[PDB]
């Protein structure tokens, strides 16, 4: 339980990164989709009210 | 709204029709863009712009 | 006819039919990526129970 | 009347989910929930 | 002990298996 | 009723064209629109509708075809 | 279990109109205290079908609003009277809501469902938040392709009687007499055995419906009429694109014609892209009708669904102030501006938040 | 397949339709012991 | 305001209520003089089983 080997501890820590790598990616789909609620009918919206949702297109 | 005001929709895709036409390979849209307007007001004239 | 004028506003129309369904088409791509991402996700829940199997 | 007054007012969930297991298929609580209920009627 | 100790342990390394394609993969998955 | 069809007749005009007669002349809608109704959008989609199915949603038919 | 909780009764018939209790199935929030929304499902169809839409992770309908799956009078476990007029079914539910300590809900139905839940915020408007109708409009479909099937459907099941037809000679009647599935499956699973197996029955009244039906007056449920006034409030329609029910054409002029507050197409009307199927009536069954009906239920449930009229958007309230109308207050020294309109709690009559609040508020002071 | 083709011209399973859940005769018979049982 | 104008159209808009439902108004007082008259015809079906019981 202490110590578990060499090899081990070279994977413990690669799928650590990689699945750091993975809920990155995960976090950024559910953090859009959370920021999404607040954005209803792009038809109503004024023209620099859009483009400010979309913050980058103007620039 | 760009989708819903005919105006916009109008010359929004009447600029893209022309633009589009430089794959024509005439020479650059950039120059003789200026003479195009121009030219419409000589030809224009049959339809009161 | 001359439909250019038309044509026109047809091209808005279907345009602004997709803007209504912006949230759902994304949410479509997405729960593709999601699908992808979870199954990148499964080596380490496996490497969890390795210690428990041990 | 005073007394009829007053009275007008988890392992089978473990049993059928363990069986949609075996099978691989979808469950969800409403299901399940309804199958306990089958069981009960 | 002998009943139902081991049922948790062939889950792991059947999904273990069934994540391996190259038959390199399958060969350390035997072992 | 017995008098019907000679009295109708005399009473109302029809349509002698027969402009429909002919199949792919038939219009789809796109001639005379109506601009301001609040179903706008709605007669739009149907008339796009209608230059789908008749092309089998090929419209580059309907482009090399004669309007 | 829990989640499901659908109480239980037995059909009563009535000879008042106004002694008409409602009954169905309840399903619990996941949350604590949320509105309620009421749903009405299609005209003799069962309310089970529509658990799975509204209990599925996917969607989580749940997590905004706590569902009353509710039968109208004369079908599944609600009591009988031979009178549909929408005015005394929308008092109907009016009663229940009050039976059951509501103070305004969320509208919903499917079809012929879709109009009982706009005749209730048209009768009663100052109580509903909004409606979502599914594949119905405010229109008169007596001489619709789909309706006449129904209303010939049910004449046809005025024939069998149950007493001398054995189980075998049912089943055989429906198969040739009911040529469309869904319509059949509907039938077969409200046919039921009363206690003592004494003999089978249809649980909605065959007769009362039938002469609603064959009639083919006004009263019909076919029928939209003038009578049934203007809905108030917000109001969302969602149709299959190929839907024999709402046609695109014309059936959505209705929609404008009888809600006040429809902006139109893309806002509050929708359709759903799909192919010619007489069966996509039934948007629960097929996965993609159904996840497009979810999002936009959700949708309107989260942003549109009591919200002022005025304002767009449920982010409009506390920072969009409306204009007011001059010598509309009783105090004479007011000097008229704008004002944000006060949105209530869904159950402000039956409890005391605000009386608590109170409190509160002067503990801070 | 000839005669088949001419011969062909339960609570649990109305339960599991609702669902729209493919379901097999195998699942059935456990769950119908499942009650009894 | 001097509403009696406005007087003569809401009783018009009722009346063309009225005339909408006239099927089913009508139809109602029938079902009261059907009843009353299957009522007086539950003593022929009385007397026309006599001799069969005698
Ligand atoms: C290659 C270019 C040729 C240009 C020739 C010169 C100008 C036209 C002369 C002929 C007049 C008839 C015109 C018919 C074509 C209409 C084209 C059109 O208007 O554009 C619509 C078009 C979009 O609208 P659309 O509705 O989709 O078009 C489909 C049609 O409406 C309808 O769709 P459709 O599919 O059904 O029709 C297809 C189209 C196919 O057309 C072709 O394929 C062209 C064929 C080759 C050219 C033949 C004409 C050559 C003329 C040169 C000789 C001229 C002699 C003059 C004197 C000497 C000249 C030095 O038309 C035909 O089918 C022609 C068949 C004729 C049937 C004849 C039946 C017998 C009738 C007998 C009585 C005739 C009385 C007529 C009354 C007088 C006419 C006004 O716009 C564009 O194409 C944009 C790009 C530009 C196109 C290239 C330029 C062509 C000229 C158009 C004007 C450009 C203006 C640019 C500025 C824009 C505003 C800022
Ligand atoms: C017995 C006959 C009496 C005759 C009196 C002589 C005429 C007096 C004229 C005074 C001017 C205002 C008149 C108001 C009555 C209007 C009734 C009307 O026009 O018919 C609508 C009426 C139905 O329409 P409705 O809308 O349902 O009626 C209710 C009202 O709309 C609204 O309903 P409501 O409930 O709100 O009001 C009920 C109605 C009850 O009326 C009565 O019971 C009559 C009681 C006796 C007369 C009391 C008012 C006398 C005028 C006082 C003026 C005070 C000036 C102070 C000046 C101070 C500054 C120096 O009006 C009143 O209550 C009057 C109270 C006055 C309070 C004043 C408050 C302070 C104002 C101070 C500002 C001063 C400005 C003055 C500038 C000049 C005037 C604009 O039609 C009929 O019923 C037909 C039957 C007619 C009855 C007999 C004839 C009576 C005369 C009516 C005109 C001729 C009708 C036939 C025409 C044929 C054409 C084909």
């Amino acid at each position: 339980s202490s110590a578990s080997s060499k090899a081990l501890d070279d994977i413990e820590n690669e799928l650590s990164f990689h699945a750091a790598i993975w809920l990155n990616a995960y976090a950024d789909y559910t953090m859009f989709l959370f920021e999404l609620e607040e954005y209803n009918d792009p038809n109503d919206y004024l023209m620099h009210e859009n483009f400010d949702f979309f913050r980058g297109l103007e620039t | 709204n760009p989708n819903t005001e005919e105006n916009t929709i109008d010359s929004d895709y009447l600029a893209a029709s022309g633009t589009v036409e430089a794959e024509k390979e005439i020479t650059s849209i950039d120059d003789y863009l200026g003479l195009v307007f121009a030219i419409a007001y000589v030809f224009g004239v049959f339809f009161y712009v | 006819p001359l439909l250019q004028r038309f044509y026109r506003r047809a091209a808005a129309n279907e345009i602004f039919t997709m803007e209504a369904f912006y949230h759902e088409n994304i949410e479509n791509k997405l729960r593709n990526l999601m699908r992808i991402t979870k199954g990148q996700l499964e080596y380490w829940d496996i490497h969890t129970s390795y210690g428990e199997i041990r | 009347k005073r007394l009829l007054e007053k009275l007008n007012t988890a392992p089978q969930n473990l049993e059928v989910e363990n069986i949609l297991k075996r099978y691989h298929i979808n469950y969800t609580q409403a299901l399940i929930d309804e199958l306990v209920d089958w069981k009960t009627g | 002990q002998a009943p139902g100790n081991q049922d948790k342990i062939l889950k792991w390394i059947s999904t273990l298996s069934n994540k391996a394609t190259t038959g390199e993969s399958r060969s350390y998955c035997t072992q | 009723s017995l008098h019907e069809k000679m009295q109708t007749d005399y009473l109302w005009v029809k349509d002698h064209s027969q402009a429909d007669s002919w199949a792919k002349a038939r219009t789809h809608g796109y001639n005379y629109i109506a601009h301001t109704v609040p179903n706008k959008k709605e007669r739009y989609e149907m008339i796009w509708r209608s230059m789908g199915k008749s092309t089998d949603w090929e419209l580059e038919k309907f482009r090399l075809g004669k309007k | 279990s829990r989640i499901i909780n659908h109480l239980r009764g037995d059909p009563v018939y009535q000879d008042n109109t106004k002694d008409v209790s409602l009954r169905g199935t309840f399903l619990r929030g996941k949350y604590d205290d949320l509105p309620t929304m009421i749903f009405f499902t299609e005209a003799c169809d069962l309310t089970a079908n529509w658990i799975p839409f509204f209990t599925n992770p996917q969607y989580d309908i749940l997590a905004h609003r706590n569902v009353w799956l509710l039968n109208p009078r004369n079908f599944g476990n609600s009591d009988r009277h031979p009178s549909f007029d929408l005015q005394e079914m929308s008092d109907d539910v009016m009663r229940f809501m009050y039976s059951q300590k509501i103070s305004m809900a969320t509208l919903g139905g499917h079809g012929i469902g879709g109009k009982i839940a706009l005749a209730v915020g048209c009768y009663h408007a100052e109580r509903v938040t909004g409606v979502f109708s599914i594949d119905s409009s405010p229109m008169d479909q007596r001489y619709h392709e789909a309706f006449k099937e129904f209303k010939g459907y049910v004449n046809a099941l005025t024939e069998i009687n149950f007493k001398t037809w054995s189980d075998k000679d049912v089943k055989v009647f429906l198969k040739e007499n009911i040529k469309d599935p869904k319509w059949r499956s509907i039938f077969t699973n409200n046919i039921s055995k009363n206690a003592k197996t004494q003999s089978d029955s249809f649980n909605f009244e065959i007769n009362y419906l039938n002469h609603n039906l064959n009639f083919n007056k006004a009263d019909s449920l076919g029928n939209w009429a003038v009578k049934n006034g203007i809905y108030t409030g917000r109001a969302h329609f969602i149709f299959p694109e190929y839907s024999r029910w709402v046609h695109l054409a014309t059936n959505t002029l209705p929609m404008h014609k009888v809600c006040a507050r429809v902006k139109g197409f893309g806002h509050d009307i929708f359709y759903v892209q799909g192919d010619e199927n007489p069966l996509n009536h039934w948007v629960y069954d097929f996965e993609n009708y159904a996840n497009v009906v979810a999002s936009k239920l959700n949708k309107f449930l989260h942003s549109y669904d009591g919200v002022h009229a005025l304002l767009k958007d449920r982010t409009e309230i506390g920072n969009f102030m409306i204009p007011d109308r001059i010598k509309s207050r009783n105090d004479s020294k007011h000097i008229y501006g704008d004002y944000s309109p006060a949105h209530l709690h869904h159950n402000w009559r039956f409890n005391h938040i605000y009386e608590k609040h109170d409190e509160l508020d002067k503990k801070l002071n």
